[PDB]
RNA sequence: AUCGAGAGGA
């Protein structure tokens, strides 16, 4: 465990971190120490022998350098020490370790490594000071501070070993990870505030911010685009002037709670072509979310523009809030004197329900709840009165901060901060816990020697009624000490714990890959899985689409999907298509879509069975939304001219495409029911959004743009399936892991303990329950 | 022990001259002017110059990292225009507005007493 | 130095938690992280 | 007077230069701060050889001290660099040296103030290297203080430099920096509870300018023009010589473009 | 240990003042606000300088070497 | 760190001219990010500022002492007879611009301590250095030129990326290789190999 | 409990229903009983389902147990994953635990075994049962130094 | 590259919804029925206040980069004091000859109603918006 | 502190103890002692089992009798139902420890942030005796220009942090500036 | 045991090449690459080894194959002109 | 090279 699964390695580096808001995202800062300590054997051919003699004659002392000259003989010659390192004739095959460069791939690392995620390939930029710089989109893969964490580099020593970090794990590459099929990485912190602050209605650029604003992209066209408002004065809007840093061709649609296409409260997000339209950026859009910008990005664009766009967003927003500015003072902490006497009027409204209970509970005048005692009764009353009291005076004083509260803007971009923090800091922190209780009689009968015997006041339980903002009281003090040591307990306790569960899922599952029959199975042989995930996809090629068959009226569903061309009130309106009065009473066709729609019945009656609840938003391959949108823009469609697709062509061209998605090859009846089972449910997706009424109707499609569609869906399916090779158990198990060790807090066991029972099978639980319908 | 020396914010290395102009690519009459050893002094002050010019398309500067003491200038001039005969009018315009201010300070300082 | 020289130790049921008769003989606050958490206390 | 910036003088004393800044961009005001702190040239201490030192400080603590003497630089324009004198280290063309020597004679604490420190090297008729003296008993800065059997015994070479490469050559303090009082252009949004009105201060210069009118809508077209500036000098170089060299080495740094320009 | 030469935040010698500090509190019987602001230094980035020093050299000429 | 449990390290140095500044000259000596502040709920952090900034500007001391009737409210009457701004903002301006700060900062003094953890005592890089004797491995710790620790919690994630030619090289060629000579009827390293 | 369910419409509707959760199992008698649906019963204790209604019914019950340790806490691991994990942990007929005494009894090799936990006790049987280690294990290539079957290394690479 | 609408309006209501520089307006059409504006203006260039009549005006022109105005040599298109400049996203057919339009003035948003309309107003990146006084 | 009956309950330290003990202070006449206040029984030493038995005031107001308008910033204080005192405590602010004691406004901080500030205390810089040139230590780490802080705790007195300490009054501005 | 081979019809795995066997292949030829081997297309101004590789790749010229191994000791041999780059 | 404690990072 020591000194073979592990071991101490040479060309490694530690060094303290920094965030560097002008290095890359795939970029990482290495100091010339380093970069002069390290090296890379390159051996010597034509197309290096003018670029290493040089290399050489600068010396190990002064970067760019070389260290050592390797020849035939295999005896390296110290360049610090030799009377012959002015002289040197650098013959073919001979090595040269030559210093780190820049754009090197090496590996970087943050300790502890709960991710293939934390150890994954940066490219080499030399700095001139003492820290590892790395960009600040890279932090939330790490966990990684800069309040003086340390990260570690290791240098790969030949052309197969840094092929494997620039094609495999790069860090592009993994911006999209398959744990939780969604990006882990995003704006954060100060583009995330500064996004918000930038993309408001009433954010307004003059032509002299804007120019340094559009020179700032790095892959600009020169371009100025034309001002949002012209004759009072040219302003540009903040919406205008992010837009530069999207590529063409993205398309994103949300609808925030309000969301109406006038959008009066500025939520949602709809971005045409690469340019906004009525949505402020935030958390939603522009973090680490699913569907987010990020997830378009790297699907549509890839994972090198996708990289890029890390560091035009934040070249941009940085520039605009780094002359904005942005603060925060004890002013936003401080709400009205009629907002502060209302919540005091809150605490002591609570305060004397607490009263009448006791006085209630005292006279054995209480109803004990059912399978609980007249104190737990009690207990559970007094809590939730208190509970109350403390949310209700912290949502009073979060209504009345304004937008200019610089603590609500962070909350309100999502930077940093919730609504606790604000109803701790200017309310009340409230009720403190130790182990799930109330603070408990330390003493006999009292919690403190301040306090009479048999006082269960939310004074002496640990109600602390004032805020951080007013000040603790003594009592108040004591108190909230002895809560937030269990606290302290509690994260030391889960560290460990969750450390073991980590290290014992990974040793169960580390021989679990995927091979070339698709079988996920391990070193003896044994299926564990007939094809991984059921389904054979790969988690980064994976996000949630709306199966909208599901839900919905059975007229609604009949009066979308239904074409009646025996009927003319149910037929297709010769509007829609060149065949509209030519194909009215066609009997050959008709039952071509009665048979589409047999099978969209069928399909949904499947569906129903499936998912009993009714969700129909799920993980599937390929983003159908997306590329209806793609044809919409690429193949300029406009939706009064009627299309050209015969029924036939839609109808034979889907059944068509579902035989082109294959995951598994073989030639019988075994595995072409495994292929056709796992299909199943994106073939449901098909149908349901490649459905006649639909294409001719809601898209539009021509037969160009309908034929572009099912290439790109054979395209996008094919790319989603699993690589052999794919250690599967090994990403599982850290997949579980790592979320698992950042779980941190009525009556059942649940995270880390839980978690616990359900690894080591408990045959003692300490909660089990029985759900009787 | 890493960081260097602090001269480098001013003093010219060996091979490295104060301007250098490459043409900008994709952009008509535009040009990027590396200005080297130099900071938001000169930068802003250029740039703000080369906006009262009527005949400048685009004039932007921006340091590419604090590192570094230096900064790119691109402008873009109309057809028929040099940028660098917009560069030479902003820098001698500097100069001119800046020998009037020493001169009115000189005169007003001497009118005064203490 | 002067924490150094007022610091207690108790070699190891909840002895790390906070107890409420610690109440002016020990510091509620002064304690180390992690391992030995609520174990070394200063007076 | 001459088409251009005006400059009026509010108050003028040896240490501050109360002024305004009119028909100024606000490019050159903040170039003109900026190259006030950083780019004028002084004269300071930049090396210091230690022969005895008997004291409680360590050497390095006291030579970091002698760097932030304020040195005289009136004439440091007639002093050349030491990397562009000719000179194997330094020369009187390029350097002036300081000596100091003291010991602690007295039963009592004998103070080391930087009137103590002797000029040696040949001056040639330049007023440069005198430490600057503004304390009303005559004494300078308080480097060290002595013991009775202590002593400290070390040479001081100084030499020219900027504040960009440490800022002992700063001849300049603070730059006051103030436009638009009233906010009448709107460049900064005001932070409130119930009325931005009381909760701010009125500046000084709100006396200076013409209140706006709460009906008459945003001159939106309009810009910053005049600025209210107070520098203060150390003492290194007088007050009226801080913003006169920091106008002509401004100037001389766009001057150096039009040559780089020529030579290309 | 001993008193700064000038203020870290802008540069004004302070180095000068120590012994004018000293006197004004205790010759002229004055509270360190006044005394402070005697000094020429109104900024509170040069106040902190002077009012929040420590002269620890004092006790080190204690030591008889 | 400051006295309220707000560590950080230094990540750029700033000349006084590319730094922010108030009207009256005055430029911070730290930079810290209002990040730090909500999720940690250090308001006394933010007190300590608003104190010491009356303090200095009046040449009082400041009661910061525990459980006293020292309120925010208090002191702000006191900071807002100074000319300032109760709550402790101030317009500040753009150090590379001249132009104002949209938004106006807080700003005051604030007791910074300088924490024992120094770069350049954690700087390490190795391209095979020293190795130990029992193992023929890299020996442990920075003082002794060592290697860093390419542990078996690193060993994970190298699988599950797929790279097996660089879990192999850091195994074997970044450390302890070795060869060795085995007979072909007993699989053990008990063959006598005389190689001139 | 609030719950969906189909509208003769078509919709999904809230239809809500009284629930019985207990303090208390032994699932073996409590489905066997009068007025209750014996089709939905649910326990937490999958280790009951397991031997009562079957080892797939386990299967399901071991996920959904995962599922609300991570949902809980607000996060989200995709399917596979943890699907991975109940896989595994049932693929040998019953509830195998991932325990020293679990999958490390597991006729798995020698050198992988010995890996994780009871490191020379692993050695020690296999010195006297003769076990063959296969080496097809990732522990016994990075044990060995050697290039496992692994990504990269799960084929071979010859000339054309 | 001429005019695509004219019409003269009459504003319902402004509305500063949690803004300082930008009002929501609600403006109903004189000369005509069935025809309603609803549209985001800079209050602080172009003060709107209510029951005023406004002339608004849809242009196609009058891609290439944006020049700054050369003074008297460049020809305005525009006998107005409110120019703005956006895209159009949406068509939303209310009823039976009964069409809106949604604009996007980078942020500002515009809704306008009609039934005629259905030759011009296409689905462009072009849009000039020109209000008088 | 000790409260008896004086019946009307009262502290037995009264402010003629206190100037006899401030003019032992300030003469640096049968110098009045912690021990002084001890043998006259006006002190006594409570352990943690003794404890239990008594019941402590907060503050020496909590004897004061009872009869609005009051200052809507201050905190909450609870009037404490209770009237049998026996003892009071010396300040409630003397639960700290010597770390704790540096922190200014713990009352306005989460506990685990004072905890922190508490292991971060002794890891900041300083002068940690004044005869550090004449001691040769394996480590010494000297601050150049010390300063007293500008916000004080009134326990740092005795801990000589006003004489010894730890940092500097840094000018800080809580700002977003160029993202580094 | 005894030749265990697929012939080049019947073969049931994928035609798409793997991204951890494009990683081995441009990896294996930027090895003998940099080791001065002849180089099969006409480098436009291209000195980094793997660049070649990967231009080598996109017009396939690699004279290697892929012996995928199946759990039962079964290959399917495919060359990287049959494979499918995306 | 073996033990022992202190600390950093979560
Ligand atoms: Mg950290
Ligand atoms: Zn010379
Ligand atoms: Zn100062
Ligand atoms: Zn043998």
């Amino acid at each position: 465990r020591g000194n073979l699964m592990g071991k101490r390695v040479d060309f490694s580096a530690r060094t303290v971190i920094s965030g560097d808001p002008n290095l890359e995202l795939d970029q990482v800062g290495v100091p010339k120490s380093i970069a002069k300590t390290l090296t890379y054997p390159e051996v010597v051919t034509p197309y290096n022998i003018d670029r290493l003699t040089q290399l050489v004659r600068n010396g190990p002392n002064e970067h760019p350098g070389a260290k050592y000259v390797i020849r035939d003989s295999g005896d390296r010659i110290d360049l610090r020490y030799s009377k012959r390192a002015g002289d040197i004739q650098l013959q073919y095959g001979w090595k040269v370790e030559r210093h780190i460069m820049d754009n090197d791939p090496v590996l970087f690392n943050r300790q502890p490594s709960l991710h293939k995620m934390s150890m994954m390939a940066h490219r080499v930029k030399v700095i001139p000071y003492s820290t590892f710089r790395l960009n600040l989109s890279v932090t939330s893969p790490y966990n990684a501070d800069f309040d003086g964490d340390e990260m570690n580099l290791h240098v790969p020593q030949s052309e197969e070993t840094r092929a494997e970090l620039s094609q495999l794990c790069a860090v592009p590459l993994q911006i999209v990870s398959p744990q939780s099929n969604k990006p882990c990485m995003g704006i954060v912190q100060d583009t995330l505030c500064g996004i918000r602050k930038l993309t408001l209605r009433d954010t307004f650029i003059e032509l002299d911010q804007v120019l340094n604003m559009l020179y700032w992209v790095p892959d600009w066209d020169g371009v100025i685009p034309t001002p949002a408002i012209i004759k009072p004065k040219p302003l540009w809007s903040g919406k205008q002037i992010l837009s530069v840093a999207i590529p063409n061709g993205i398309h994103l649609q949300r609808f925030d709670e309000g969301t109406t296409l006038l959008s009066p409260k500025d939520n949602g997000m709809l971005i045409i072509d690469g340019q906004i339209i009525f949505g402020v950026v935030e958390k939603k859009t522009v973090g680490s979310s699913n569907g987010g910008l990020i997830h378009v990005v790297t699907r549509e664009k890839g994972p090198q523009v996708c990289a890029k766009l890390f560091g035009n967003i934040q070249k941009v927003v940085n520039f605009w809030l780094l002359h904005n500015g942005f603060s925060t003072g004890i002013g936003d902490t401080i709400a009205d004197g009629p907002t502060m006497r209302e919540i005091t009027e809150t605490i002591a409204e609570a305060k004397k329900k607490v009263l009448d209970v006791t006085k209630e509970a005292q006279a054995n005048l209480l109803t004990a709840k059912h399978g609980m005692t007249l104190r737990e009764s009690f207990e559970d009353n007094v809590v939730r009165f208190l509970n109350e009291a403390r949310d209700k005076a912290g949502r009073l004083a979060e209504v009345n901060l304004k937008d200019l509260n610089n603590v609500k803007q962070m909350v309100m971009a999502g930077s940093k901060g919730s609504f606790i923090n604000i109803a701790q800091m200017s309310a009340c922190v409230g009720q403190q816990s130790v182990e799930g209780k109330r603070i408990a009689f330390g003493f006999v009968d009292r919690t403190l020697p301040h306090f009479s015997k048999d006082d269960y006041s939310p004074e002496s339980k640990g109600f602390v009624e004032n805020s951080y903002l007013r000040g603790l009281t003594p009592q108040e003090f004591f108190f909230h000490a002895m809560g937030g040591r269990e606290g302290l307990i509690d994260t030391a306790v889960k560290t460990a714990e969750t450390g073991y569960i980590q290290r014992r899922l990974v040793k169960a599952l580390e021989d679990i890959m995927v091979h070339y029959d698709n079988t996920t199975r391990n070193s003896l042989g044994n299926v564990i899985q007939f094809i991984y995930g059921e389904d054979g996809m790969d988690a980064a090629h994976i996000e949630k689409q709306s199966l909208d068959t599901i839900g919905g009226s059975d007229a609604a569903f009949e009066k979308r999907y239904r074409v009646d061309l025996l009927n003319t009130d149910h037929t297709l309106d010769p509007s829609l298509l060149e065949s509209g009065s030519e194909i009215l009473g066609d009997l050959k066709l008709q039952v071509l879509l009665d048979e589409e729609y047999k099978q969209l019945v069928k399909d949904r009656k499947f569906l129903r069975e499936v998912f009993v609840d009714g969700e129909a938003n799920w993980p599937l391959p390929v983003n159908i939304r997306r590329i209806i949108q793609n044809a919409q823009q690429t193949f300029h469609i406009d939706h009064t001219k009627p299309s050209d697709l015969t029924i036939k062509d839609i109808v034979l061209g889907v059944k068509d495409l579902q035989e082109n998605l294959l995951v598994l090859r073989g030639k019988n009846e075994i595995i072409q029911n495994a292929q056709r089972d796992a299909v199943t449910l994106f073939c449901c997706l098909l149908r349901s959004r490649l459905a006649t009424r639909r294409v001719l109707q809601e898209y539009r499609l021509t037969k160009q743009a309908f034929d572009w569609v099912l290439s790109n869906i054979e395209a996008q399916f094919l790319r989603s399936v699993v690589h052999p090779g794919e250690m599967v158990g090994v990403l599982a198990a850290q997949s579980i892991g790592e979320p698992a060790t950042q779980m941190t807090l009525k009556k059942v066991t649940s995270g880390v303990p839980r978690l616990k029972e359900i690894l080591n099978v408990a045959k003692n639980m300490k909660t089990p329950s029985l759900t009787v319908y | 022990m890493n960081a260097p020396d602090r001269f480098e914010l001013f003093l010219l290395g060996e091979g490295e001259s104060k301007l250098k102009i490459d043409p900008d690519t994709k952009a008509p009459n535009a040009v990027v002017i590396t200005f080297e050893k130099e900071d938001h002094t000169l930068g802003n002050l250029i740039r703000a110059e080369l906006l009262n010019d009527r005949k400048v398309l685009f004039a932007a500067y921006k340091v590419e990292h604090p590192f570094f003491a230096r900064f790119k200038l691109r402008i873009q001039t109309t057809e028929g225009y040099d940028p660098k005969d917009a560069l030479k009018n902003a820098c001698n315009s500097i100069i001119n507005k800046l020998g009037a201010l020493k001169t009115n300070f000189e005169t007003e300082w001497n009118l005064q007493t203490l | 130095t002067l924490s150094h020289l007022r610091r207690t130790n108790t070699p190891i049921a909840k002895p790390r938690q906070l107890h409420n008769t610690h109440w002016g003989l020990v510091c509620p606050a002064e304690t180390p992280e992690g391992q030995a958490c609520g174990l070394v206390k200063n007076l | 007077s001459e088409e251009g910036p005006q400059v009026k003088i509010r108050e003028a004393s040896k240490d501050n230069v109360d002024f305004i800044l009119s028909n100024v961009d606000l490019a050159m005001a903040n170039s003109l701060r900026r190259v006030m702190i950083a780019e004028i040239p002084t004269l300071a201490i930049d090396s210091v050889e230690v022969e005895t030192n008997t004291t409680v400080l360590a050497d390095e603590f006291i030579a970091h001290r002698l760097g932030l003497i304020p040195l005289q630089s009136m004439d440091i324009e007639q002093l050349e660099y030491s990397r562009d004198c000719f000179c194997e280290d330094h020369c009187d063309k390029c350097s002036v040296v300081l000596t100091l020597q003291a010991f602690g004679e007295s039963e009592s604490t004998t103070n080391v103030y930087s009137k103590d420190l002797v000029i040696v090297s040949n001056l040639m008729g330049r007023n440069i290297g005198h430490p600057i003296i503004q304390d009303k008993e005559g004494n300078g800065v308080l480097i060290c203080k002595l013991r009775k059997g202590q002593e400290l015994k070390l040479t001081c070479v100084a030499k020219k430099g900027i504040a960009k490469e440490h800022a002992k050559w700063g001849p300049a303090a603070a730059i006051e920096f103030e436009y638009d009082p009233w906010n009448k252009l709107k460049h900064t949004d005001y932070w409130y509870e119930q009325d931005s009105a009381k909760e701010w201060p009125q500046s000084k210069n709100c006396e200076y300018e013409d209140p706006p009118n709460e009906g008459d809508p945003f001159d939106y077209k309009a810009q910053a023009d005049t600025f209210y500036m107070n520098v203060e000098s150390v003492g290194s170089i007088p007050v009226d010589q801080v913003v006169v060299r920091g106008i002509d080495t401004l100037q001389k740094k766009v001057a150096s473009i039009l040559l780089a320009l020529t030579q290309m | 240990m001993i008193v700064p030469v000038r203020c870290f935040s802008c540069g004004k010698v302070v180095g000068d003042k120590w012994e004018s500090y000293l006197n004004l509190l205790q010759e002229d019987e004055l509270d360190e606000g006044t005394a402070l602001s005697r000094l020429g230094l109104k900024r509170y980035c040069c106040r902190r300088m002077i009012l929040t020093h420590v002269d620890l050299i004092e006790k080190f000429l204690r030591y008889n070497p | 760190a400051s006295r309220h449990g707000q560590k950080g390290t230094i990540g750029i140095t700033y000349r006084r001219e590319d730094m922010p500044f108030t009207a009256e000259g005055i430029v911070p000596d730290l930079i810290i990010n209002p990040h730090a502040i909500p999720s940690r709920m250090t308001v006394a952090h933010l007190i300590e500022c608003l104190l010491s900034k009356v303090a200095a500007l009046s040449g009082n001391e400041g009661d910061a002492s525990p459980f006293t009737d020292i309120t925010v409210e208090g002191i702000s009457k006191l900071l807002r007879e100074h000319g300032y701004q109760s709550r402790g903002f101030e317009v500040m301006y753009n150090g590379h611009t001249g132009k104002k700060l949209m938004a106006q900062i807080f700003f005051g003094p604030t007791y910074y301590q300088r924490l024992r953890h120094m770069v350049d005592d954690k700087i390490h890089a190795r391209a095979r250095g020293p190795m130990q004797v029992l193992t023929r491995q890299p020996v442990e710790g920075r003082s002794r030129d060592g290697g860093l620790r390419f542990g078996e919690m690193e060993r994970d994630c190298m699988i599950a990326h797929g790279a097996a030619s660089f879990l192999k090289e850091r195994l074997m060629e970044a450390s302890d290789a070795f060869r060795v000579h085995i007979c072909g009827i007993c699989g053990l390293m008990t063959v006598i190999a005389k190689l001139n | 409990y609030d719950r969906k369910v189909p509208s003769p419409t078509g919709e999904y509707v809230k239809e809500p229903e009284w629930v019985l959760e207990t303090d208390g199992v032994n699932l073996s008698e409590v489905m066997t009983v009068p007025g209750i649906d014996p089709t939905r019963i649910y326990t937490n204790s999958f280790i009951d389902i397991m031997e009562v209604l079957g080892i797939e019914a386990g299967r399901a019950a071991l996920y959904k147990e995962v599922y609300n340790v991570i949902a809980s806490d607000g996060s989200y691991v995709n399917y596979r994953h943890m699907a991975l994990l109940v896989d595994v942990m049932t693929t040998q007929g019953g509830l195998t635990s991932v325990t020293r005494h679990g999958f490390n009894r597991s006729n798995t090799g020698a050198l992988m075994r010995c890996s994780f936990e009871e490191t020379v006790e692993i050695l020690f049987e296999a010195g006297a049962s003769a076990e063959l280690d296969d080496c097809r294990g990732v522990s016994e290539n990075v044990i060995l130094g050697q290039m496992a079957p692994i990504g990269t290394g799960a084929f071979d690479v010859m000339i054309d | 590259s001429n005019t695509l609408f004219d019409d003269i309006f009459q504003v319902s209501e402004v509305d500063p919804g949690r803004y300082n520089k930008v009002c929501r307006i609600e403006a109903a059409s004189t000369t005509q029925d069935q025809c309603k504006l609803t549209l985001d203006i800079n209050v602080e260039l172009f003060p709107v206040a209510a029951q005023d009549s406004l002339t608004v005006t849809i242009a196609s022109s009058l891609t290439r980069s944006w020049r700054p105005p050369q003074a008297g040599d460049r020809s305005l298109a525009d006998d107005y004091d409110y120019v703005m400049y956006g895209t159009a996203y949406k068509f939303e057919e209310v009823s039976k000859d009964l069409i809106a339009v949604y604009y996007s003035f980078g942020g500002l948003l515009m809704r306008l109603e009609g039934n005629y309309r259905n030759l011009n107003n296409l689905k462009q990146e072009n849009a000039y918006l020109l209000i008088r006084r | 502190f000790i409260v008896e009956d004086d019946g009307h309950k009262e502290l037995k330290v009264r402010k003629g103890h206190i100037a006899k003990l401030m003019a032992t202070e300030y003469q640096d006449v049968e110098e009045y002692t912690w021990s002084s206040l001890l043998n006259e029984g006006l002190v006594e030493y409570i352990d943690a089992e003794e404890e239990e038995s008594i019941l402590i005031a907060m503050q020496p107001e909590d004897l004061e009798p009872a009869e609005l308008d009051v200052d809507p910033a201050k905190r909450i204080r609870v009037s404490h139902h209770a009237t049998t005192f026996t003892h009071c405590e010396i300040h409630p602010s003397m639960i700290l420890g010597v770390a704790a004691s540096i922190i200014p406004f713990p009352d306005h901080n989460q506990s685990p942030r004072n905890t922190y500030q508490s292991a971060m205390g002794k890891q900041a810089m300083g002068v940690f005796l004044t005869n550090y040139n004449v001691r040769m230590d394996t480590m010494a780490n000297i601050l150049y220009y010390p300063q007293k802080p500008l916000g004080t705790t009134r326990a740092m007195e005795y801990l000589k942090f006003r004489e010894l300490p730890a940092g500097q009054n840094a000018i800080v501005a809580i700002a977003c500036y160029s993202g580094y | 045991l005894k030749e265990k081979a697929i012939p080049k019809d019947q073969r049931a795995t994928t035609p798409y090449m793997t991204k951890y066997e494009r990683a081995r292949i441009l990896g294996t030829r930027a090895l003998q690459i940099s080791m001065n081997a002849p180089v099969f297309v006409d480098l436009e101004g291209e000195t980094d080894p793997l660049r070649i590789a990967m231009k080598e790749l996109a017009e396939k010229k690699i004279p290697l194959v892929i012996r995928r191994y199946l759990p039962d000791g079964s290959f399917e041999d495919w060359s990287v002109e049959e494979l499918i780059v995306d």
